[PDB]
């Protein structure tokens, strides 16, 4: 309702004694979003990724790279055909709002029961000996039954994997190695022997197989983000850049709130973010046109309320600490001030102190004892 | 063509002091008037950079290791460093990276190559025209399985790092008035380019300018040193670029 | 004789400009108040000193 | 003595200009850590003294 | 947490799963402030 | 436990769509036919 | 278990309790006589630990 | 955590659920050190 009732709410008493009190900081809220992405209009090749004529054998898992295109990932989330669409870097409903630096698609087929091994940091012979995501994987895993498209009556034995490996191979590696394994200690020079194995074995994908012994098409879609220039984005539309106004910006999925301004920072042809000492974003290069924008947070500060105490009066005065009085007219209900009251802001008596802008209190040359300490030599009191 | 230019003296390895070089921008973030600490593959300061010559007699082009990451530089005139080969055991059983800068363009090409044993690019030495031209190329005999393609339209220094499928090339140019060594006073190598080539690598070589044998090239020297995982502290000036750097080891 | 007076807002420091974070921070109750109170307690003492 | 300010008129004039990118005092203030002025200014401490 | 930038969590995860990361950041930042306010209250006793 | 008020909500689904009837999930029916809240307080039951 | 002179018929398949003792593959697996040694729930090297 | 012996946790359980068992020990032990350091500062104020 007013700064006095906000102090009563802050103090949990319906009486407030004579003094000065902190309360909630103020800030000015953003009047619009702004969206900024590097305009590109060609769709990403997800039909090529999912509608392949044939998929890899998983020990040879096919690796595709994507760039410079638009991805409406929600189309793929909507396609009810997917028996699993499990996502780690993001919730899948977010994907349309994000931009990525690089996008890699890993593709093969497997028995639908081993889809659990595809999840990051798991174990089991596939996850162990031929394909695995790192601890800090950032993407989605997708799976679907392919019995109709990919079974042969006696089995498409074409789809094989690996039963043997000298050591658990590194994350995101592939191994073509056809070398005979030496499960017993004898050096099995040549192509065969007792205790020696051809290192790969295959699925008899007969159509009569049990659900998940059936052939399942698998893709992992994956990406890295928020440290380098984006090349892929969702379908959202860029909007007019503005300076010297509070805006809920998004540049390349780098969302935030602030006042955009023309940067004097001379970024070389390669960089795209500035970051302040607090590891937090403070400049960005515009993706539509190559200039640098400085980004400052919108105006804010501590409110402190000065009171002669409710026994004496329900008049208060307000200090906006650290604030020059010329920003208090900019604290107007054009946007919702977080302290929602705003009746002192009408002014006629506004005073600038070293501590911040003081409002509601008549400045006078007649000095007195420091009755309520505002700060920096200024005090206040209740008088005719 | 593809031919064994075996006309040379064979010599032991040789070293010089690296001083304070092989620093680079650790990620594509701008920063100014600040001190920042990072853990990355970098060149150990004052370590032994290996030192190599092209003379008359002595064309020092062996096939070095390329483990972890590498720093390369050359003291130059007439632009005799024409490119590099980077690869595994090299026998066409893997992909490998070629880069060259011929008279018209830089080429970057990635195939499972069958490169020549002692490659070069060859140039007519003021043959009647009062000028020089590239006529000869003895670099490979095959390139079937290819996987990436590009072509474009004094001390030179470079960093090559090949991590999680990305071959990152950094660079710098300077003029020189110092007779033969790496200078005091230093700079960070700006990130020239990144190629997403995905390949394993084990080994590398450099490609120089040059009746099948008996040849001449300008007096030049090059320097090779290896990146090591180490913690560094760096400052950015008010213009927002690296101007001092220290290793925590 | 003194040290610099300081205030630190729990809400801006922890949850800065996220509404739903500020709805999560509420679940810890009056800690967000105790930090401001304690800092105000030091700040007043500097003038006393 | 050398100092991280006494709150001297941080009117976003510096904090919003080319400064804000190369000053710990703007990173502090922007993270909700706020230094406050003393009750007594050094002109008044000098007069008591 | 997957990231330290509060807004990068809210722009990568949904309302029901993001709360698990945010609780984290709330835990460690609150531990940070109690560390600071204890350290400052101790100094305040020395300065007094 | 005694309940302050009780509702049986009833309908038919495809068995693949059971996940949608987790408290937080999304996709078609959870999108625009039948939504559970993020703080759903109750129990569910389904049979073929 | 293996060296025994006369086995059962399959129609009469015997079964032993192996308990309170140490069970190596170290001899067993490495005896070159076993034309088949096929393990389903574990790999042959991981039986000993 | 199921054990305070660290080698139990890293041997018996997988990398991504043992990480969840480990953050319990980091968090409890770090609170323990913070309790000792706070207590030592408060003491050292009386010794001063
Ligand atoms: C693999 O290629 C498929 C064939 O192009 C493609 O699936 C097809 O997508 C179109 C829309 O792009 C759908 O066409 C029409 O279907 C219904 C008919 O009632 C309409 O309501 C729609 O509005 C639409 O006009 C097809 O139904 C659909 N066909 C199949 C067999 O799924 C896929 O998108 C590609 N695969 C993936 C996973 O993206
Ligand atoms: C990379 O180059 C490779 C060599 O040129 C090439 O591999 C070759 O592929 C053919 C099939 O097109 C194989 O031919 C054999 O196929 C089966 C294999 O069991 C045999 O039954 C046949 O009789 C026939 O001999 C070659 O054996 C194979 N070469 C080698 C050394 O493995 C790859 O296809 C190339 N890769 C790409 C992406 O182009
Ligand atoms: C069945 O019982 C057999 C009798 O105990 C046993 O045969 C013995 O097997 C071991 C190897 O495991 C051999 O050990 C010797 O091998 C060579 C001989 O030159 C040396 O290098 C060694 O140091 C060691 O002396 C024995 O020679 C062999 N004895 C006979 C009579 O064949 C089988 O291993 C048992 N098998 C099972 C499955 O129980
Ligand atoms: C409060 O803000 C205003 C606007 O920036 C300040 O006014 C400027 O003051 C400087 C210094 O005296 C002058 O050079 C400018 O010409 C003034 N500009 C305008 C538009 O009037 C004001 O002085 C600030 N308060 C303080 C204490 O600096
Ligand atoms: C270059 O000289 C080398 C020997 O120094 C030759 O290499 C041999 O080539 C044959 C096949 O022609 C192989 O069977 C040998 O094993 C190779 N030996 C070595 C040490 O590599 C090579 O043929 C010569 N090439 C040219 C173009 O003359
Ligand atoms: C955005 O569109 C304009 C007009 O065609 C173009 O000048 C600009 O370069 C585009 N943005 C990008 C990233 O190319
Ligand atoms: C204000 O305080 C005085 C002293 O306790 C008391 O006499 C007076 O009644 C109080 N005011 C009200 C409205 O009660
Ligand atoms: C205070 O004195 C100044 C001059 O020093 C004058 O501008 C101002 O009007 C005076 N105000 C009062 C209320 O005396
Ligand atoms: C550099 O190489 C020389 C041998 O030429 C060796 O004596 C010296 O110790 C080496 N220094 C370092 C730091 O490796
Ligand atoms: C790269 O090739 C070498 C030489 O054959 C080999 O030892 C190494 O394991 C390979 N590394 C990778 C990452 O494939
Ligand atoms: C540069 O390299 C490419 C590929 O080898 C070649 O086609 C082109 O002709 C070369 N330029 C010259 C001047 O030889
Ligand atoms: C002189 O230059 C031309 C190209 O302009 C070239 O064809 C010719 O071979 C050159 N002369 C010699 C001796 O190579
Ligand atoms: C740094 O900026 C100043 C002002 O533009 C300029 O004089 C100086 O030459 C610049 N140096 C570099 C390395 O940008």
């Amino acid at each position: 309702l007013d700064p006095l009732s906000e102090t009563k709410c802050t103090l949990k008493s319906f009486t407030v004694e004579k003094g000065i009190y902190q309360t909630s900081n103020f800030r000015v809220q953003p009047t619009e979003s702004i969206v900024r992405f590097p305009n590109i209009t060609n769709l990403c090749p997800f039909g090529e990724v999912f509608n392949a004529t044939r998929f890899a054998s998983v020990y040879a898992w096919n690796r595709k790279r994507i760039s410079n295109c638009v991805a409406d990932y929600s189309v793929l989330y909507n396609s009810a055909s997917f028996s699993t669409f499990k996502c780690y870097g993001v919730s899948p409903t977010k994907l349309n709002d994000l931009c990525f630096t690089n996008v890699y698609a890993d593709s093969f087929v497997i028995r639908g029961d081993e889809v659990r091994q595809i999840a990051p940091g798991q174990t089991g012979k596939i996850a162990d000996y031929n394909y695995k995501l790192p601890d800090d994987f950032t993407g989605c895993v997708i799976a679907w039954n392919s019995n109709n498209l990919d079974s042969k009556v006696g089995g498409n034995y074409n789809y094989r994997y690996r039963l043997f490996r000298k050591s658990n191979l590194k994350p995101f590696e592939r191994d073509i190695s056809t070398e005979i394994y030496q499960a017993g200690s004898t050096p099995c020079n040549g192509v065969q022997g007792f205790n020696c194995y051809f290192p790969l074995q295959s699925y008899g994908f007969q159509p009569t197989n049990g659900v998940g012994y059936q052939p399942y098409r698998v893709v992992v879609l994956s990406f890295e983000l928020l440290h380098a220039p984006a090349t892929v984005c969702g379908p959202k539309k860029s909007t007019n850049l503005v300076k010297n106004k509070c805006v809920n910006f998004n540049f390349n999925g780098l969302t935030g709130t602030g006042v955009l301004t023309e940067s004097n920072k001379k970024f070389l042809p390669f960089q795209q973010f500035g970051r302040d000492i607090a590891d937090t974003t403070d400049a960005v290069r515009d993706p539509q046109t190559l200039e640098i924008l400085d980004i400052t947070p919108c105006s804010f500060g501590g409110v402190s309320v000065i009171t002669p105490g409710t026994n004496t009066s329900n008049q208060v005065a307000v200090l906006y600490q650290g604030v020059n009085c010329t920003e208090v007219p900019v604290a107007i209900h054009a946007d919702q001030l977080t302290p929602t009251w705003r009746v002192y802001s009408t002014g006629s008596n506004v005073f600038q102190t070293r501590a911040g802008c003081l409002i509601g209190a008549e400045h006078v040359n007649n000095s007195y004892e420091c009755d309520i300490p505002i700060g920096a030599g200024i005090c206040a009191s209740y008088q005719t | 063509q593809c031919v064994n230019l075996t006309t040379r003296t064979q010599l032991p390895p040789a070293y010089t002091n690296s001083f304070t070089r092989g620093v680079y921008y650790p990620d594509k973030v701008f920063r100014s008037s600040v001190l920042h600490s990072t853990q990355d593959l970098f060149l150990p300061f004052f370590s032994n950079v290996t030192w190599f010559h092209a003379i008359h007699k002595r064309f020092d082009n062996p096939v070095l290791p390329f483990n972890d990451g590498v720093y390369f530089a050359s003291t130059e005139k007439s632009n005799i460093i024409r490119g590099w080969i980077f690869g595994t055991t090299l026998d066409s059983k893997t992909q490998s990276l070629l880069i060259v800068n011929n008279a018209t363009n830089v080429v970057i090409k990635v195939c499972e190559f069958q490169f020549c044993n002692d490659p070069f690019l060859g140039v007519y030495y003021h043959k009647n025209n009062k000028s020089w031209m590239k006529s000869e190329f003895r670099v490979y005999s095959s390139a079937n399985n290819c996987t990436f393609e590009y072509v474009s339209q004094n001390l030179r220094e470079f960093v090559f790092k090949n991590i999680d499928g990305y071959f990152k090339i950094y660079s710098k140019h300077t003029p020189i008035n110092l007779v033969r060594d790496l200078p005091h006073g230093f700079s960070a190598l700006e990130p020239l380019v990144d190629l997403p080539i995905g390949i394993n690598i084990t080994r590398f070589q450099t490609l120089l300018a040059l009746s099948s044998s008996g040849w001449t090239a300008g007096a030049a020297a090059y320097y090779v040193g290896y990146l090591q995982p180490r913690t560094f502290l760096l400052k950015y000036n008010e213009n927002g670029t690296i101007t001092d750097a220290v290793d925590c080891a | 004789v003194s040290m610099t007076k300081t205030s630190v807002d729990c809400t801006m420091y922890i949850c800065g400009d996220s509404t739903e974070c500020s709805n999560l921070l509420l679940q810890y109750g009056s800690f967000c108040t105790q930090l401001n109170r304690a800092l105000t307690g030091i700040a007043v003492e500097q003038d006393k000193n | 003595v050398t100092l991280a300010d006494a709150g001297f008129i941080k009117q976003y004039g510096d904090c919003l200009g080319d400064i804000a990118a190369r000053d710990l005092i703007c990173a502090q203030k922007f993270n909700g850590l706020t230094v406050l002025p003393p009750l007594l200014t050094d002109e008044m401490i000098a007069q008591y003294t | 947490a997957i990231s330290s930038v509060l807004n990068d969590i809210l722009s990568r995860l949904d309302k029901v799963e993001a709360e698990v990361q945010i609780d984290r950041l709330i835990t460690g930042r609150l531990q940070s402030l109690q560390t600071y306010v204890t350290q400052q209250l101790i100094r305040a006793a020395e300065i007094r």
